[PDB]
RNA sequence: GUCUGAGAGGAUGAUCAGCCACACCGGGACUGAGACACGGCCCGGACUCCUACGGGAGGCAGCAGUGGGGAAUAUUGGACAAUG
RNA sequence: AAACUGAAGAGUUUGAUCAUGGCUCAGAUUGAACGCU
RNA sequence: GGUUGGCUUAGAAGCAGCCAUCCUUUAAAGAAAGCGUAAUAGCUCACUAGUCGAGUCGGCCUGCGCGGAAGAUGUAACGG
């Protein structure tokens, strides 16, 4: 069980979620052992306390035979533990959470859950006087390349991936001459097809794109885009567009991606003002719980590393301050298992006054 | 007459030397700025550690002019140099001292606090 | 007596440290000794003058929007939310009860009723300040439109006396209005 | 002279005393036995303030004290009774 | 009569040794600061 | 009226969707043809009775028409 979608549904008791930041380089993992032992350390001591010796020597000792061979030059950013009585699952992160630790019935997936959420698969479109290549990415992976064995271009009424400009004036004939100065304009012609390619293969998936290219080709193909508002992003300092491999691509439109999830961050802001306007937003964290356990919330809007420890109890839908180790967990757990969204909003967007907003279904 | 690539003296204490006329405001095909009226500059020569740094896009209002500025009864009123005072984002000064004498022109709402701190008013 | 909501604090090279406001009851004179109670423990001090429009002041009284020199005292130990109060007048406090009414959907406020455990903004005289709502014993729930005693926690001491009035809002929008009925400790 | 050192040396030049230099910055002098004058003058300058916008004023490195800087250094006291 | 009175070493390189040689410490002092009192 | 049909779903109450279309008071009333609600609520409809009083309703084919119908020197797409 190394995914969300098994976490959620282990509800083990005690389920112990044990979070531990990790470096990627030397020296700086050299002390991710000494964290690990640190973590484990208040694991045991929590574990006793709360819960019977036996019971905290058999989960210690089930996640020490699992950490014995853990390799911390392979360290990502975080180090996830998920123990418990029976099963032991860890999986590495590049996602930075703060070094805790949960006991509860349920596995904290808070963390699992905001990487999903900052999920985005899009569209490459890399651009030459020469040829157009078409790259699928799931953010900073390349998914496939759009070659000549793919399933989507089996049934093709354009011109497939990848395009080569054949113009009548790259190979000298056709019935054109220089001095006509009429290369601008194969150019943007040249485009338009290329254009038409990605819009007969996005109708099938509908993604967003990013154009990278030359400033000059990429002006040309936004000027001829048949859909220019499913444009997000366009990358003109990426280097090797012909011979460099995909991977390298999606490597070098990663700031712009990442541009990207700022700016829909930013967008959120307006949904949130347009909720407390229609008086459909709780900002209160018991609120913001008994709307999230009675289904009642929509969207919930946490700032990126806001955890709470309270005093909940769902028989009469109390939260008292301080218990449960992270009610804002609690309060996203119930939020996606009402089939609502979650959306972490950086801390310089959003308010540390006000860490948790909640817009409601009603 | 101030238009584009035109440089004036700054007649206030911000930090500049010299500003650029780069754009004058106020209308499509506008060619000139005279006393009072508000332009883009680019600042050419700043004074070390002072507010505005060499490079700077900000708004000037012009306060004189070598043209001149005309009066209600004809007579005309020249300047050895052309002067301008920087302003902030929302048009208003950014100085404390002013160097140089002004025009009445410059009385309103706006620049009358380069007004009150000029030296002397004409 | 005399009291008077710090609205604003800063400092004058020679002269010390002036604290701008509007002054709501009393009178404030050179050499009157005064206090300065509020977000933090009490500070006693002595004004030294009172201006405004950079003119010295004959005294600030009631009504006016006059600003107050305070002698010895630094501008970090002061903040916008204490009253300049007379010695002993009033009282830092942070449990009280108060009038609640909470507002109903047709003024603004919200669908949703007031229950003991929330904390929303409190804004007394010119501070907002974070409370606990705690509803009298043998109630669980107040429906917007109803106008109750409630007790409030504050999560800091803010001065106050019996028959101040003040406003519960969540964000900006006014969910309630209320009028402390009496101070506890 | 002070600290250190057996000494020779080394380090240092608060408080007390002698000498020198300076008095917001640059410059000039007047009066006088004595000054190129800390709480005098003239000119210029930066800064601060008053103005009726024409013009004016000012200098705590005196003693208290303020703001500021700082790791950090005090009273907005009394008396000329004593020595000057 | 007197001003003529003053001088300590240790640890640490080596399997061990002697030497060399740096580093460190025990003293005195202050217009001291900070912490506890 | 059983009844918020069962399921599903945060909620699915005639009316997101999936599986039946049953019964009762009936002159008649669909486990509902629409609007509406987060879901209920609410407004209609189908249907029935009453009023009025004579023809009326909806498909099919066929002829001729209407819209769909924006361009560059000047009407400028009956030669007038």
């Amino acid at each position: 069980k190394a995914t969300l979608k098994s976490l959620r549904e282990t509800k083990a008791n005690p389920a112990v979620s044990i979070f531990v930041k990790t470096h990627r380089e030397h020296p700086a993992n050299d002390q991710d052992p000494i964290a690990l032992k640190n973590q484990l350390k208040i694991v045991e001591e929590r574990l006793t306390n709360e819960f019977d010796k036996r019971t905290a020597t058999t989960i210690l000792d089930k996640i020490h035979a699992e950490t014995k061979e853990y390799n911390h030059k392979y360290n990502l950013d975080t180090l996830a533990i998920f123990a418990s009585v029976d099963d032991v699952q860890l999986i590495r992160m590049p996602l930075d959470t703060p070094e805790r630790v949960v006991i509860s019935n349920r596995f904290a997936t808070r963390d699992l859950v905001r990487d999903m959420a900052s999920a985005v698969h899009y569209y490459t479109v890399v651009l030459t006087r020469d040829k157009a290549r078409l790259i699928e990415a799931a953010n900073d992976r390349v998914v496939a390349e759009f070659d000549t064995d793919n399933a989507k271009q089996n049934n093709m009424e354009g011109i497939p991936f990848p395009i080569d400009n054949n113009g009548l004036y790259t190979t000298g004939d056709g019935g054109s001459d220089r001095s006509a100065n009429n290369e601008n304009s194969y150019l943007k012609e040249f485009f338009n097809q290329v254009d038409k390619s990605v819009q007969e293969l996005w109708g099938e998936h509908k993604m967003p794109l990013v154009i990278v290219g030359d400033v000059r080709n990429i002006s040309y193909y936004k000027e001829v885009c048949d859909r220019p508002e499913n444009i997000i992003a366009t990358v003109s300092n990426l280097t090797e567009l012909e011979d460099g491999n995909a991977q390298r691509i999606i490597d070098g439109v990663q700031d712009a991606v990442e541009g990207y999830r700022t700016s829909l961050h930013e967008a959120a802001l307006g949904e949130i003002d347009k909720a407390r306007g229609a008086n459909a937003l709780s900002t209160d964290l018991q609120d913001v719980y008994r709307a999230a356990f009675q289904g009642a919330g929509e969207t919930l809007y946490v700032r990126r590393g806001y955890i709470q420890a309270a005093k909940v109890d769902e028989d009469a839908q109390t939260l008292t301050m301080a218990v449960t180790d992270d009610a804002v967990g609690l309060i996203i757990e119930h939020v996606i298992n009402n089939g609502g969204k979650a959306v972490f909003m950086p801390q310089e967007m959003m308010s540390a006054d006000q860490p948790i907003a909640l817009v409601t279904r009603y | 007459m101030i238009q584009v690539e035109s440089m004036l003296e700054v007649a206030d204490n911000s930090g500049a030397r010299r500003v650029q006329c780069i754009k004058v405001l106020g209308g499509s095909h506008r060619r000139y700025a005279s006393v009072g009226d508000i332009i883009k500059v680019t600042v050419k020569e700043a004074i070390p550690r002072g507010r505005v740094k060499k490079g700077d896009v900000m708004n000037a209002v012009v306060v004189r002019t070598k043209k001149g500025v005309r009066r209600p009864d004809g007579s005309v009123l020249r300047f050895d140099d052309n002067a301008a005072v920087l302003l902030n984002q929302n048009k208003a000064p950014i100085a404390t001292r002013i160097f140089g004498p002004v025009t009445r022109e410059l009385r309103g709402d706006q620049f009358m606090k380069i007004v009150s701190l000029a030296p002397e008013v004409l | 007596a005399f009291l008077m909501p710090i609205e604003d604090v800063f400092s004058i090279s020679g002269r010390g440290t002036v604290v701008t406001g509007r002054v709501e009851s009393g009178i404030v004179k050179v050499g009157d000794e005064i206090e300065i109670v509020g977000i933090r423990d009490t500070q006693k001090t002595t004004c030294t003058g009172v201006e405004m429009f950079r003119k010295l002041l004959d005294e600030g009284r009631a009504g006016e929007n006059c600003g107050v020199l305070l002698r010895g005292t630094k501008r970090e130990d002061v903040q916008r939310g204490q009253v300049l109060a007379k010695p002993g007048s009033i009282t830092p406090h942070t449990k009280f009860d108060a009038e609640v009414y909470v507002l109903s959907k047709e003024e603004g406020g919200r669908h949703t009723p007031f229950l003991n455990g929330y904390r929303p903004q409190f804004y007394f005289r010119t501070t907002d300040v974070t409370g606990a709502i705690q509803l009298q014993d043998g109630t669980e729930m107040v429906m917007p439109g109803d106008n109750v005693e409630m007790g409030v926690e504050l999560i800091h001491p803010i001065a106050m006396d019996k028959g101040l009035r003040f406003a519960i809002r969540e964000g900006g929008r006014t969910v309630g209005a209320g009028v402390v009925a009496n101070v506890n400790v």
